[PDB]
């Protein structure tokens, strides 16, 4: 976790996650679980009445860097959500689905949670957003306290 | 539980 090596880590493409993307539905807040476990259930549940038509979840795979979170389309390799860091407000993971996690985009009054199912657990992806917000803070922090020490 | 972005905004 060496704020060294952890930028090392989000740096340029930063972590690749292999995933499918639920869907994007618009929110009220910038937070709150029970809102954004709500909104989750909301997203599962479209996407299983959809199965009766053959419907299947778009494959996809996301990155987690300095950029924040792009999702970028696994077949054309095309890049579709580009989220930015300070656009991102809220994180959080599905409690009854370990291969699942959410988080919330946009300004304010302008909210959307995106729901994504990973291939693998949604753990290591909720950590790595966690560890990439802290340490933008601290930078952040660090590299004010400098320019205002000039 | 869910996690706020500190750096939100
Ligand atoms: O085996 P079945 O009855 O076909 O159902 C599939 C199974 O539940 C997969 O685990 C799921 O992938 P995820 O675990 O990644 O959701 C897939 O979704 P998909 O069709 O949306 O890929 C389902 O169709």
């Amino acid at each position: 976790r060496s704020e060294a090596t952890l930028i090392k880590r989000f740096k340029g493409e930063g972590v690749r996650y292999k995933a499918k993307l639920i869907g994007i539905d618009e929110v009220s807040a910038a937070r709150g679980d029970k809102l954004c476990q709500d909104s989750m259930m909301k997203l599962k549940g479209v996407v299983a009445g959809a199965r009766s038509k053959g419907e299947h979840k778009q494959k996809i795979f996301l990155t987690i860097s300095f950029g924040g979170i792009k999702i970028f389309d696994e077949k054309t390799g095309a890049l579709q959500h580009h989220h930015a860091v300070h656009e991102i407000s809220y994180i959080a993971k599905d409690i009854t689905d370990h291969r699942a996690f959410g988080y919330v985009c946009g300004k304010e009054g302008n909210h959307r949670f995106v729901a994504i199912k990973t291939a693998q657990a949604a753990e290591p992806v909720i950590l790595d957003l966690r560890d990439l917000f802290q340490l933008i803070y601290e930078l952040k922090q660090r590299e004010e306290l400098e320019k205002k020490a000039q | 539980n869910g996690y706020e972005n500190p750096t939100y905004k």
